[PDB]
RNA sequence: CAAGGAGACGACGGCAGGAUUGUUUUCCGAGAGGGGAGGAUGCUGCGGUCGGACCCGAAAGAUGGUGAGCUAUGUGUGU
RNA sequence: GUAGUGCAGCGCGAAUGCGGUGGUGGAUGCACCGAAGGCUAAAUAUGGCUGAUGACCGAUAGCGGAUAAGUAGAGUGAUU
RNA sequence: UGUCUGAAUUGUGUGCGGUGUGCACGGGGACCCCUUGGACUUAAGCAUAUCAGUAAAGGGAGGAGAAGAAACCAAAUGGGAUUGCCUGAGUAGCGGCGAGUGAAAUGGCAUGAGCCUGUGUGGUAACUGCGUGGCGGGUUGUGUUUGUGGCAGCAGCG
């Protein structure tokens, strides 16, 4: 989640997932943010304070 | 004691001798300028149940404050948000009168440390307040522990963050139920701790 | 065993067990309780007819301690005496109980029947009617105390 | 939709916090290592020192006694003491508390007088080392409640019992 | 507490001790150098003009419109007539 | 064509199945007044509410900052 | 905090066997306390650094970054 | 040891002296204290309300900070400084009495500790910053001895 991503809207012939800002690298213009993208976050990400132990 | 004697008399403002006394000195302090130093106490009971002492370190200033509603700069009025937030002319300032003049003599000299502050004067467009002020590097305070305390650290700029007699005044401390929102230590301490969720690792 | 979890068998089938026609959408009707004199009204009438509307006096600061008073039932007041002293009462049926109940956690005495037929001592604040006829009855009787 | 009790629960707010400590086994040793090097500190006095026996207020818990935080003046000075000098010895004194009671008054007395029998003077930390005195971190004579008993008469059920 | 429990009610005998408490206010022993200080403060200064427009009320008889007078400027009830019966006082003297 | 890709987790309540133990219960009424009647603590699953809340998607709103090297107007000094 | 729970501007402005408080405005009993000067360990919070651990990930995962990575490159600039 | 720079200062403000000699400024800011202060969002619309005195902004500190020794809580046979956790309790109450919002005392634990001053001699300031038996301050009021000794501990290196 360490991105400026925006998606771009429809009109231009491609899905609208969020998109990297810039320019000159391939970074720039790749899909961001979401679980299905390359380098994106976890749809339900692992949290520290679920129950780890038990009680008898 | 001569010191009874002294506050009978300074008690009884606005009669026919502190009338004369205070018209006389309020026309000396509109000549000098916005901060400027003075050499003896106005109020000298006053200043010593204040905590002055006559010794090497201690210092006395007097600064003016201006006396009225506190300002907000929107160029003609517009706020840029909801109704109930679009009030420009009767908002009162959160300190009080008396601990803005801390601060105008806190930045003046900034090797001094504040100590108390009183009153000594008024006029139409200002009010006047007396600060005395210690020398926190001068051996004659290092060495004595009666003031020895404001040389460490925790000590610098206490009328910044709310350390002084006049502005710890309206941090809402106190005893019993009608201060519960100050329990723990301030109100924003009392906030946190009560927006907080703790478990047990059993639960 | 205890039924593993419906996600598991759900794996292939569209839709999850939502429908095709209506949907899994968000808070589809508003969030929480809204809705409550308009289109969920007849939630309200069903199942919680007495829950709008502001009915009585309101006091600020009840204070709980000092009105604290806990009944107990006549009815009895004899499998309250401790497991060690009860069988020295059954078998010499010549000595009388004296029991406080405020020494136990109560206050006030209620209720029925006596559970047997030998007098007894019983203190307490507040007796009611009721109370004081079976205690008579048996030939015991009632003391209040602090 | 359902017949449930209305739900309260109280999520709404983003500055919400959560707070766990995932090895309280681990912290309850390290405070148990912090007591027992401040009681070799002071090796000789015990660490804890004697408090009074006093009553819970309201009427709910009106027959229950328990530990309170210091004597009085006047406790102090009938057992032989001034209090400057009770507070030399490892007793707590608290001046805000006031004197109403008779019997109470007479407990707390004989508290006082049996906790100076139980104590030993010396000159230096070398002597009590030498006579086998240990460091303390108990707390000074608990106080403990009785169970209810029950009473018993025979017969005289008139007189009032 | 319920108002049937009050009227059976019965306290714990308690057997109160004999020890003497608080001082609680202005001591005694310090009337002489009190009342001196504020027998030299009147001399020297002179009088408010709040104290002159309301001897003059008093002066006619009007004791009634110098209590209202004096209550609508001291914020309290309980304050004006400790004042307008210290200024009658100062009357009988003078 | 390959690989990645969506009802998992927390709090509070209810019910079902299961484990251990059982000498359990502060009631009615706005009040004034009146007055005896098997559960508790864990474990797994499902339905309910608030949490980013099954996954991806607006046109907007606010707080704090950057730009007159393109272009527009005024003014100093040249061609 | 329900008829100030607390704070502030402007104006008025106290008392000395006296002053303050008791979950409804005011009165009067009884109860309980002494404001408007100063200091004070311990038990509590938490980026990063260093030690010790783990039913954690195993090169499209795990930090953006297992390599001369905030580098190569982009933008007048803030930034990316 | 550390070129040239950078608060970057041969400066600006200010204390003590009377021309000597000090102190402040910038960096960082997770957690702490003080100031200022939103809107998205929820109410199936929306204006009080909610999000929230929260985010962003600014000023001032430390290994923690802030708080603290009753002008308290209460209504018993009374408790007794501050700070943290469980119960009390989603309760008393606030609220287009709507959506929502929301304490405390008592009881049970952890830790426990209390002091300094503005009215101090008059048969003589009994006081101290600088200096080596003196100068400066002070009667509009100063009043400040002492640890290569002991006791307990913590880390590191070979």
């Amino acid at each position: 989640m360490q991105h400026s991503a925006e998606s771009w809207g429809t009109g231009r012939a491609i899905a609208r997932v969020p998109r990297v800002k810039g320019g000159g690298t391939r970074r720039a213009g790749q899909g961001a943010f979401a679980n299905f993208c390359r380098k994106g976050r976890m749809a339900h990400p692992t949290k520290t304070h679920r129950r780890w132990a038990r009680k008898v | 004691g001569a010191v009874n004697y002294l506050r009978e008399i300074h008690r009884r403002k606005q009669s026919d001798v502190m009338r004369y006394l205070l018209r006389i000195r309020v026309c000396e302090y509109r000549q000098r300028g916005e901060c400027f130093r003075v050499e003896k106490p106005t109020f000298l009971e006053r200043a010593r149940t204040l905590g002055y002492k006559a010794k090497q370190g201690y210092v006395l200033y007097i600064a003016r404050v201006k006396k009225g509603n506190m300002k907000r700069n929107y160029h003609n009025g517009n706020t840029r948000g909801k109704c109930v937030n679009a009030g420009i002319n009767q908002i009162k300032p959160s300190l009080r009168k008396q601990a803005s003049a801390e601060m105008i003599a806190g930045k003046k000299c900034s090797n001094l440390g504040v100590l108390n502050s009183y009153w000594v004067g008024q006029d139409a467009a200002y009010k006047y307040y007396e600060v005395i002020m210690v020398d926190r590097d001068h051996q004659a305070i290092r060495n004595d522990p009666k003031i020895n305390w404001i040389c460490k650290g925790t000590m610098k700029h206490r009328e910044c963050r709310g350390l002084t007699s006049a502005s710890r005044k309206s941090r809402g401390l106190g005893k019993g139920v009608k201060f519960n929102k100050s329990k723990g230590g301030s109100i924003r301490s009392c906030w946190r701790r009560r927006n907080t969720l703790v478990l047990q690792k059993y639960r | 065993t205890d039924r593993v979890k419906k996600t598991r068998k759900l794996r292939g089938h569209v839709s999850h067990g939502y429908g095709r026609v209506g949907k899994h959408r968000k808070h589809s009707g508003g969030r929480g309780l809204a809705g409550g004199f308009s289109h969920m009204k007849t939630f309200f009438t069903r199942f919680h007819p007495d829950y709008h509307g502001k009915r009585g006096m309101r006091v600020y600061h009840r204070k709980e301690n000092s009105d604290y008073a806990r009944p107990i039932s006549s009815a009895r007041l004899w499998g309250m005496i401790p497991k060690e002293q009860r069988y020295d009462f059954l078998d010499n049926p010549e000595k009388v109980p004296v029991i406080d109940v405020r020494e136990f956690g109560y206050h006030v005495v209620v209720g029925g029947k006596l559970s047997l037929e030998r007098p007894i001592v019983v203190k307490a604040r507040y007796f009611t009617p009721s109370a004081k006829e079976e205690i008579t009855k048996v030939g015991g009787k009632w003391i209040i105390t602090y | 939709k359902g017949n449930h009790a209305l739900p309260n629960n109280h999520f709404r707010k983003t500055s919400l916090k959560i707070r766990i400590h995932h090895d309280p086994e681990t912290k309850a040793r390290v405070m148990a290592e912090k007591k027992l090097r401040k009681a070799k500190a002071l090796f000789p006095m015990p660490l804890k020192k004697l408090r009074p026996i006093v009553r819970c207020p309201t009427i709910k818990y009106n027959r229950n006694e328990r530990l309170g935080r210091g004597f009085t003046a006047a406790e102090c000075e009938k057992a032989g003491l001034d209090y400057r000098h009770a507070r030399r010895l490892g007793i707590a004194v608290d001046l805000r508390r006031r004197d109403t009671n008779q019997e109470a008054f007479d407990k707390n007395v004989e508290r006082i007088k049996t906790y100076l029998g139980k104590i030993t003077i010396y000159e230096s930390v070398k002597e009590a080392r030498e006579s086998g005195a240990k460091p303390y971190t108990k707390e000074i004579m608990p106080f403990v409640k009785p169970k209810p008993v029950v009473g018993s008469i025979s017969r005289e059920e008139v007189a009032s019992y | 507490m319920k108002n049937a429990y009050k009227k059976v009610r019965v306290r714990y005998p308690v057997k109160r001790p004999d020890v003497k408490r608080k001082q609680r206010g202005p001591r005694a022993e310090t009337q002489e150098s009190r009342f001196l200080a504020a027998a030299v403060a009147d001399e020297i200064s002179g009088l408010s003009p709040l104290e002159k427009k309301a001897i003059s009320l008093l002066e006619a008889k009007n004791n009634n419109k110098a209590q209202k007078l004096l209550r609508k400027r001291l914020g309290s009830h309980k304050r004006a007539v400790a004042k307008v019966e210290k200024l009658a006082r100062m009357l009988l003297e003078k």
